[PDB]
């Protein structure tokens, strides 16, 4: 709560911001030059680890 | 045809049926009270895992 008196935009977190990068990352390429989509690739995926193992660790696997 | 001979009455299921002596057992279980009900409760233990791994080729949380 020390960083919510730094800035002035609180954001539902715990994934909700992972799979909305990861959404426009892999369909929309940036740099569509195809050396660097294939580290969007990576990148995208990278997000998705977090939402995905915990609920996964919950009981509802990762892909529901 | 030889059922349908020998019984017109037949139940439905999918393996519910199994969880349905698995359950009916238990309500005896705890009915009928003594030293019978743990080696009585133990074998309604065992019918119910049977469509358990049935849905758990369908994929889903399972045991919830």
């Amino acid at each position: 709560v020390k960083n919510a008196i730094d800035d002035g935009c609180v954001v539902p977190g715990a994934g909700a911001v992972e799979v909305a990068m990861a959404e426009a990352l892999i369909k929309h390429k940036p740099s569509v030059k195809g050396r660097a989509q294939l580290g969007v690739q990576a990148f995208a995926d990278a997000l998705l680890i977090i939402p995905k193992v915990l609920a996964q660790n919950s009981g509802f696997d990762l892909q529901e | 045809c030889r059922n349908v001979l020998l019984d017109p009455q037949l139940v439905p299921g999918g393996g519910a049926s199994e969880m349905a002596v698995a359950h009916a057992l238990t309500e005896k279980s705890k009915a009928m009270t003594g030293v019978e009900q743990w080696p009585y409760r133990a074998v309604a233990q065992a019918l119910e895992v049977i469509p358990r791994t049935l849905i758990q080729n369908c994929g889903a949380s399972t045991i919830r």
